[PDB]
């Protein structure tokens, strides 16, 4: 297990936060300023222990 | 074809529950885990498609 590179400002997203659309493409959900929840698509590469 | 999908996976089963619809068709079919290779890269490996 190699390990190269380091991220300065690396989000770390849980796996019960981010699921698959039906299309395949990782989706996760977000709440608003006005306090409405809201989907937008991300792109999702590596798992860090639980956390995509 | 990802609104066909979404009509084949999940309007279509309760849709011919309804008493009086008999057959019908559906526009478009559904998904397929469609593959698009590359021939430069099927040439950087010594690979035919087959």
């Amino acid at each position: 297990q190699l390990q190269e590179g380091v991220k300065q400002k690396a989000i770390l997203a849980p796996q019960q936060g981010v699921t698959r659309d039906l299309k395949g493409q990782a989706t996760a959900l977000v709440v608003n300023a006005q306090n409405k929840v809201e989907l937008r698509v991300i792109k999702a590469d590596r798992v860090i222990g639980d956390k995509w | 074809e990802d609104l066909s999908n979404y009509i084949v996976s999940n309007i279509q089963d309760p849709l011919s529950r309804t008493k009086g619809v008999g057959d019908f068709q559906v526009f478009g079919s559904q998904y397929s885990m469609r593959i698009w290779l590359d021939p430069a890269k099927l040439n950087s490996y010594q690979l035919t498609p087959g």
